[PDB]
């Protein structure tokens, strides 16, 4: 029918949003520490699956935290040090979160392209008569 | 725009007193010799505004 | 002769923003002649006398310049962008009204 | 008037005197 | 919401200017001493923290004061000087501030170049609009 | 309410210029002995206002010397001396000019996107 | 009437992302002025009223500074970016329906 | 409150003051 | 007139090029010593002018400044006078290296203006 | 005669020689 094109590329752009959104937080949070309840922030990853209802778009699952050894840094001069001295940093490695972004920007714009080819077509199948 | 005019006349001008230095230094030697003194004027130019 | 005038009105709209550009576009040419006065004309007031030959204005100075240069560049190339874009303005309406008269005989 | 105004007569010739007589 | 992400953004680039700003205010007190009502200069820091909206941006509560100890140089000449005489020099890590400057303007740098990113893919996201 | 965009824009880039030109006035006289008259040169420097006729864009007052002592020292063997042998120098302050210069210029490059921006925004008003 | 209401709500958010556009350049425009507070709108309630002059209120200091001005350059981009952006969406989606509207007329 | 926001009244100016009085 | 435009900045671009193309050629001539008939460079420079109410910017002429020669003592040279002080170019340096840059900016000025007068132009070839 | 103008008559050769005959 042509129109579940439309279905699947809102499926791939909305996935798409959400890694990029992912990839920020982490990009944004790569130096921060000690988050509330003082628990230390983890990267975090999305996992992508298809919307089988044979073929069809890509949803995301859930998020899960990677499970990368975790930083820590040697300062026994503030409160959060273990008993070591050692105040954990977050595992999230720059080059990687800067590859993610671009990936999925180029996605979303492959994406939206596709969803403006297949409007032009639909609207020549209506204009057919 | 005219800003870089001010300016690269102070440098010519901070040239042309070092030319006068480097003249005063080079005849250390010559009896009866009187040095030059220098220095710089401000030259205020007076439009219609500001 | 009802046409003429209706579409006469935005027609010298468009001829002013012409004529303004182009002192514009010559006080941007001579920005280094020495000796050179900046001009310009008062839109308003030189649409409602052509509606109703063109006498132009010396820009206020803002800043002293030795070389007896008065065009400014910010405030001009302000100008420029801002001419520019309400000839295309005065440009899309008349073809808006054009289009409009054009598609009734149809 | 306000700098970027439009005025009737032209501006003023502009001198740099290097010592006032 | 797609957009949450200048958000994101902003939220970091205002803590890493916050903590840009409290470390050149720390190399400026370097070598200060005795400020307002005789009390003795001590070093700042801040902490940052992630605003659970799950993932979200950072901010910075408030700034602390650095507990280690001042540096205690003895001159029986300053009317501070106390029955031991010695003075209460700052707490200055001038190499920690370094990089704490480098790794703040790093943070900013890699931020903007994600808001030029998004910025670009929220332009071209409006074509399909029409 | 689209076109005063232009004005508040236009007025900004001039302040800073004007800022900028005061700034390269006062690095250039940073040790001028005297001026024409005979008096000795005093640091200037400019006083914005709000352009309001409710905000608006920025707009330079006036231009006002320095209330800052200028500097003196002693020279008996020149003719602008006192009686005590003292000739006044300007009260010019080298890095605060070169940090006006650099906030102007980021400023400037701030004001050139915006109207950049806002100019791509009403180019494509027009097509509505 | 009927074509006016089917308008009236886009047409407005525009009208208010156009004046909270101007606030922002008039507040990142007075950046270096001593004195100035930072101005911006409330978005969300402006539109709500009017649909239902201007009223402005002052924003939350960001760091003290000893001049007095408080406005924050980085936050000020980011809300001129996030207005320009919607401002674009609203007349992306005006557009739209009045390319409907008068396509309904074929 | 937390800085960014919207408020209603203007903070208090900014001062400092090299000595205390 | 919206045609005028072309030929003036047509003038403008020539201007610019002139004055760029004098300052290219004192700095090369900083410290040429002699011409080809014994006489010693001299720094030139352009007339500008409007073409005329007010229109393009024309180069007038060519003239050599009239400033006294930077003139050196070299006793055992053909060249020399009776005194031995043989002339030398009275160019300075910041002068060229300030004038090529305005020339240029005022170059790419005109090639910016000439750009979005050509656009507009090709846009209203389009009315309705 | 004036500069980019147009004119039927060739302009002649341009030479540089390095020192007067």
């Amino acid at each position: 029918a042509l129109l579940n094109i439309f279905d699947i590329a809102g499926s791939a752009l909305a996935a798409q949003s959400k890694r990029l959104n992912v990839a920020a937080s982490n990009l944004a949070n790569a130096d921060s520490v000690t988050g509330p309840d003082g628990q230390p922030y983890r990267a975090k990853q999305v996992v992508f699956q298809v919307d089988a209802a044979a073929t069809g778009g890509v949803k995301v699952a859930s998020v899960i935290e990677s499970q990368a050894p975790e930083k820590l840094v040697y300062e026994p001069g503030n409160p959060l040090a273990d008993a070591n001295g050692y105040v954990k940093m977050p595992n999230v490695d720059v080059v990687g979160e800067m590859v993610n972004t671009m990936s999925a920007s180029r996605s979303y714009q492959a994406n939206i392209e596709v969803l403006n080819t297949v409007k032009s077509m639909m609207l020549k199948t209506l204009t057919l008569g | 725009d005219h800003a870089i005019y001010t300016a690269m006349g102070a440098a010519s001008q901070t040239l042309n007193q070092q030319a006068v230095t480097a003249s005063n230094l080079a005849n250390a030697s010559t009896p009866g010799f009187r040095a030059q003194l220098n220095a710089l004027r401000a030259v205020p130019v007076d439009g219609l505004s500001l | 002769d009802r046409l003429d005038a209706a579409l006469r009105f935005q027609q010298e709209a468009l001829n002013l923003r012409a004529q303004r550009q182009e002192i514009l576009a010559a006080n941007i040419a001579n920005a280094d002649t020495p000796g050179y006065q900046a001009r310009d004309i008062d839109f308003a007031s030189e649409l409602k006398k052509v509606m109703v030959a063109v006498d132009l204005l010396y820009r206020v100075p803002d800043q002293p310049s030795l070389d007896g240069n008065t065009v400014d560049m910010d405030r001009e190339r302000t100008q420029f962008a801002d001419n520019s874009l309400k000839y295309q303005m005065g440009l899309t309406v008349l073809g808006s009204q054009l289009k409009g008269m054009m598609n009734v005989l149809q | 008037g306000v700098p970027g105004a439009l005025s009737n007569q032209p501006a003023p010739p502009n001198e740099a005197p290097i010592a006032t007589p």
